[PDB]
């Protein structure tokens, strides 16, 4: 709830935005609508890391009280981060969610937006910071330490049968005088069973990050009908169930329509130019139905082609066969959709839907929304979000990052369009440039199993792929592509790995996990899984992301690591 | 009629029981084949053909015309039957042969020859370009101003029937320039080798016609065989007469094969 605290929300601020997320930009523009609204003026900022956070928070270096971050939070104590945070105001609503637990509790300087199925972690800080063994937060018999000290009569005060608290049992002795530290450990290890499962196994995200948001603003009579589709474009982005979970998508067939349909705000006047409140419908992702011909956008999808396995011609053979029975021309299927005749670019998905069933295809459709502008075209559910990605547009430069940030927060206006299509475009060109290395690497046998997973190394530095995001796209249109056909049924589940060179900087040799096939919920080992190897030998290793499946290294420190993290 | 209606029927108990290849036939498939590729110019043996029914050999050569369309027609009746999705694009048919026991050589052939089966080769030369003609009869009328109408065209004859919207009248007219039928065209002017001449003269030559499937394929001094027909232009002027009618002779392109052929060619054995 903040239909009370908003009310808070009138003085000096600081509004941070962690790093590169579309649901961060969608979360945040609103804000900054809102908060212009009820004339404040604040700060919204660019996140490159961590170290970034800090030193921003370095350079804010006020009592600015009402401070405010988003989508992040599971990285300390942060008190322990955040030292001189005396009482200020933060605000946690991250969907990274295992996180820590004196974030939770210390209810001084934090939000604890506690509301989950879970009751599991109770007693989580009962024990660890509360019990304790061996310890010096304690007296002595001597009288020079004649002193109560914090005497939680715990573990975490003495051991030498000193603990007022602590009245479930004996006083004395137990079987010992020192069998308190014996239960301690049972209990603390017992049930790091239960610690070690939280944060040192696996990760994962939970909800939305602003849909939150709208039901927020929503209190406040807002329909502004933008704000649904930026905060569709904040879902759409890992609504991808393959890529992090939605799951409410049957659900969100209620809530979303449930928010938007009932108050229908001109039922019989609505057949106008500008802004027509949007709608619905059933299609696909099938990238790119709209401003490009078939036969480009049927090939650079990696659902639609491992299932029917065009990189090799023979897909290409059942593929013309079943335009065949579509009766597509291939005139037709090499000019634009839209760039179609009438009828057929009508009843295209009309018959795709229903004879796509029979021939080895069931998983491409989907429930989004479209809208116009006014006459210029209709543009499409994801087709920002994918123009988007190709704007993370590493360039030597060095003002290119947070540049492009600032300019994409800029693109999803109604106003900035010229560069919209710019996206599209460099978001194509890259688009078959994914599949350019798939024929290359598949077929030169470039497969690492290397034992436990499957693993993958690159050479030089592509501008596509110095930085990760177009690493894990890769990475997950290979192994699909591999494991289609280069096995049995028996090992088609094991995960994956990749190195990334970066030629920028220095030799660091890039790495990004990823996982197995066919398990939505069954989600990261990675969380942690990493860092095994980092407390064996241990070399040099990062984890400077609050994206979790990350790290960065040198550019040749890693076989050896690796063969430690063998297991 | 009983018989006059076996024909197709013997195509169409032909091309999906006549079987080689280690079964599954060409023609159960081949035809599925060209299809796909939007060709529609499925080509027909005459050696399986043989060796399914002997009958039409004899029954060819007194109007292969006939033969040929009475095939297609069965082309198109099993086609858009079994594939109505087919039904925009094209929509229409013809076949192809490449099997004759026979090379004539030109200066071969002679009255005997006449419109009936035919092979022959030679040379490409100069020729045409790329043109069309037309291929449906329809004008407008004038005097009601309606259309004349569509009408049943004869290869090179007038029809003019009295019979139109305009009370079946206006026996003038004018005409328009579409709403009417068109079909590429390119000629050929062929020679005769300079191995297998008669050893020291001058050649010689007669002129081929190819159609609207067929052109962007030839192009001069290029390596050929053809079936081909042979043809007569009907009246090269006969009156009062030279000492010699002034006829003409061609030969119009069924099936024409390159011998060079430097494409990616051949079929696939099964296995």
């Amino acid at each position: 709830l903040r239909n009370d605290f908003y009310r808070q929300l009138v003085g000096k601020r600081i509004l941070i935005v962690v790093n590169y997320d579309i649901d961060a930009i969608c979360a945040s523009r609103i804000l900054q609508a809102l908060f212009k609204y009820d004339h404040m003026l604040y700060t919204v900022v660019p996140i490159m890391g961590v170290t970034g956070l800090k030193r921003a928070y370095g350079e804010h270096q006020g009592d600015v009280k009402y401070v405010v971050l988003v989508n992040c939070g599971g990285c300390v104590d942060i008190v322990e981060l955040l030292q001189p945070s005396d009482d200020v105001t933060f605000f946690i609503c991250d969907s990274h969610r295992p996180l820590d637990v004196c974030n939770i509790y210390s209810d001084r300087q934090v939000c604890i937006l506690g509301d989950a199925s879970l009751e599991e972690n109770i007693p989580a800080f009962e024990t660890i910071f509360y019990d304790s063994e061996g310890e010096d937060e304690d007296e002595d018999e001597s009288s020079d330490t004649e002193q109560q000290h914090d005497d939680s009569g715990a573990g975490e005060s003495d051991q030498e049968d000193q603990a007022p608290r602590s009245r479930k049992l004996s006083r004395l002795e137990r079987h010992e005088q020192r069998i308190l530290k014996q239960r301690a450990r049972r209990q603390w290890e017992s049930e790091r069973d239960r610690i070690m499962f939280e944060y040192t196994q696996f990760s994962y995200y939970g909800r939305s990050a602003a849909l939150m948001v709208f039901e927020l603003a929503w209190k406040l009579s807002k329909d502004n009908m933008d704000l649904l589709w930026w905060a569709i474009v904040g879902i759409t982005e890992q609504l991808l169930l393959g890529k992090i979970e939605s799951g409410a998508y049957t659900l969100e067939l209620e809530q979303i329509q449930s928010h938007v349909s009932r108050l229908t705000n001109k039922t019989n006047d609505q057949n106008t130019m500008s802004a027509s409140k949007i709608t619905f419908e059933n299609d696909l992702h099938l990238v790119l139905y709209r401003h490009w011909p078939v036969t480009e956008s049927m090939r650079y999808s990696r659902y639609s082609s491992c299932q029917l396995k065009l990189w090799t011609l023979r897909g290409e053979k059942r593929l013309h066969e079943l335009l065949l029975e579509m009766g597509l021309p291939l005139v037709h299927a090499r000019q634009t959709y839209g760039a179609m005749d009438l009828v057929l670019r009508k009843e295209f998905f009309s018959m795709v839907e229903r004879l796509a069933e029979k021939y080895d295809i069931a998983d491409i459709v989907y429930g989004t929304f479209t809208l116009s502008y006014g006459y210029r075209s209709r543009y499409a559910a994801a087709d920002y979000v994918y123009a988007l990605l190709a704007i993370m547009e590493s360039v030597k430069k060095h003002k290119t990052p947070e540049d492009c940030f600032l300019e994409a927060s800029d693109a999803l206006s109604r106003q900035h369009k010229q560069l919209l299509s710019a996206g599209i475009d460099q978001a194509k060109l890259l688009h078959a440039a994914v599949f350019r290395q798939v024929q290359s690497s598949l077929e030169a046998r470039q497969v690492h199993s290397a034992g436990s997973f499957f693993y993958y190394v690159l050479q030089e530095e592509h501008a596509f792929f110095s930085y990760p995001y177009a690493l894990g796209l890769l990475a997950r249109f290979l192994l699909r592509g591999h494991v289609a056909t280069s096995r049995a049924r028996q090992a088609s589940d094991l995960p994956l790995i990749a190195s990334c060179p970066l030629n920028a900087s220095e030799g660091m040799c890039l790495l990004v996990g990823i996982v197995p096939v066919r398990e939505d919920s069954p989600r990261n080992f990675f969380g942690k899984a990493f860092e095994q190897a980092a407390q064996k030998s241990g070399v040099a290793l990062l984890q400077d992301f609050f994206e979790p499946a990350v790290v960065q290294l040198r550019q040749s420190d890693l076989t050896r690591f690796l063969d430690s993290l063998t297991v | 009629l009983g018989p006059r209606t076996e024909i197709a029927n013997r195509f169409q108990s032909f091309l999906r029981t006549f079987v080689d290849e280690r079964g599954a036939y060409t023609y159960r498939d081949r035809i599925r084949r060209m299809c796909e590729q939007n060709m529609s110019s499925f080509v027909v043996s005459y050696t399986d053909l043989a060796n399914k029914e002997h009958v039409l050999a004899y029954f060819l050569p007194e109007a292969p015309f006939q033969m040929l369309e009475i095939f297609d027609k069965v082309a198109k009746d099993m086609v858009l039957s079994i594939f109505p999705t087919y039904e925009r694009v094209t929509t229409e048919i013809h076949v192809r042969i490449s099997e004759l026991p026979l090379i004539e050589e030109l200066r071969t052939f002679r009255k005997l020859h006449l419109n009936q089966l035919v092979r022959t080769l030679g040379v490409v030369t100069a020729t045409t370009g790329v043109l069309p003609q037309l291929s449906v009869i329809k004008y407008d009328c004038v005097k009601c101003g309606y259309v004349l109408g569509p009408f049943v065209q004869s290869q090179n004859t007038e029809i003019k029937p009295g019979s139109c919207p305009e009370c079946q009248s206006t026996g003038p007219f004018s005409i328009n320039m579409e709403q009417t039928l068109y079909r590429n065209y390119q000629k050929i002017t062929l020679q005769e080798s300079p191995g297998r001449i008669p050893a020291g003269r001058i050649p010689r030559s007669k002129d081929v016609i190819l159609l609207a499937d067929l052109c962007d394929q030839c192009k001069p001094g290029d390596e050929l065989e053809v079936t081909g027909i042979y043809t007569n232009n009907y009246d090269g002027s006969l009156n009062t007469d030279q000492g010699f009618p002034v006829f003409a002779t061609v030969i119009i392109a069924n099936h024409v094969v390159v011998k060079d052929s430097k494409q990616v060619v051949q079929s696939l054995t099964d296995e």
